[PDB]
């Protein structure tokens, strides 16, 4: 179920995106205020992610292809050892340095 | 209003490269379209290139593909044009123009032309070298007087390359001033003569000075014109 493919390869975890997608929205006065803020923060995070996806041209999608070519300086591994011999937790730790450049490229490519 | 300022005249050699700059005042730089055009002496206009700095991908003419580069600098708000592999026909006046554009979505941009133009820069390539201008005062006399109006002026000889700017009384006098276009002699240098007709009564009371500037030779000469002593 939820987070089930955290130890599986990147290819295997690409077929269960909806499981994580669903578990992000619903899954005295002092305590009442604290609980309300959590729900408001979850709604805000969801809306920010949705706005980013819509700006990138990927509104209402779980997998989205783009027109931005992959720079070889971001990673030199071939597709056989990325989608079949790697997990997303390891991939994030490697591409954490180039995330902002890729996001900016996506935005400026979609706008133009 | 919007204004464009360009660099000075340029003289180069065959096979070298030239760079020109154009600075804009009065608009937002990133969302304004800038274009580079050229005009050969005696021929029409030739749109070289143009782009919007925000998009970042300029457009070029297929004739000048591989020889022309257009770049921008938002910190200085200046657009640069680089032309490489100069040939004998590259001597011309280069203009920097600007225009406004809008977007209708999905990568579509619509333009309106070139409403703002620069003053232009003259680029010349030849085997000759720089030469300081020589100024000679065409002094008025009895032969130059007709119906109370006498003509005087200044002639410029032995200078290269173009251009040379001639003014009278630091621009105070403009009426009756005729500056004939420069011509090429067999010696390979240029020559011209700028004249002015003034009332004969002002010859003995008004002082006439012709100021000539030759920027490539960084020469500035102020020559006084008086009737020839007799
Ligand atoms: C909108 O505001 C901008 C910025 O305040 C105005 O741009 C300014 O326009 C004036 C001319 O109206 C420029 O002055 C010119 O500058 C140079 C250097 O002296 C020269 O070309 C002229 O002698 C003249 O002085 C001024 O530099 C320029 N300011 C900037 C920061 O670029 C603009 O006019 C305003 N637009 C409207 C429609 O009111």
């Amino acid at each position: 179920g939820f987070l089930g493919a955290a130890g599986s390869t990147m290819g295997a975890a690409s077929m269960t995106l909806t499981v994580q997608a669903r578990n992000l929205l619903s899954g005295l006065t002092v305590w009442g205020i604290k609980q309300l803020q959590a729900r408001v923060l979850a709604v805000e995070r969801y809306l920010r992610d949705q706005q980013l996806l819509g700006i990138w041209g990927c509104s209402g999608k779980l997998i989205c292809c783009t027109n931005v070519p992959w720079n070889s300086s971001w990673s030199n591994r071939n597709l056989s050892e990325i989608w079949d011999n790697m997990t997303w937790l390891q991939w994030d730790k490697e591409i954490s340095n180039y995330t902002q450049i890729i996001y900016g490229l996506l935005e400026e490519s979609q706008n133009q | 209003e919007v204004q464009l300022v360009q660099s000075g005249a340029e003289l180069k050699k065959a096979g070298s490269s030239v760079k020109l700059s154009c600075q804009a005042y009065g608009v937002a730089f990133s969302t304004y379209s800038f274009h580079w055009v050229r005009q050969a002496p005696g021929q029409g206009l030739e749109w070289l290139g143009g782009f919007i700095p925000l998009v970042g991908k300029p457009n070029y003419t297929n004739k000048f593909r591989g020889r022309l580069t257009i770049t921008a600098d938002e910190s200085a708000r200046t657009t640069y044009m680089e032309l490489r592999s100069l040939r004998s026909d590259d001597t011309a006046i280069y203009y920097c123009a600007g225009g406004g554009a809008y977007s209708s979505g999905g990568g579509r941009f619509h333009y309106f032309g070139m409403a703002v133009w620069g003053q232009g820069s003259t680029v010349t390539v030849s085997s000759a070298s720089t030469k300081g201008p020589s100024v000679f005062p065409l002094a008025p006399s009895s032969k130059s007087t007709s119906g109370g109006t006498a003509a005087l002026g200044c002639l410029v000889k032995d200078y290269f390359p173009e251009p040379v700017t001639v003014s009278w009384n630091s621009g105070a006098l403009t009426s009756g001033v005729h500056t004939f276009p420069a011509v090429l002699q067999s010696s390979g240098l240029y020559s011209l003569s700028s004249v002015v007709t003034v009332p004969s009564s002002s010859l003995g009371t008004q002082t006439y000075i012709c100021n000539v500037n030759h920027k490539p030779s960084n020469t500035k000469v102020d020559k006084r014109v008086e009737p020839k002593s007799c």
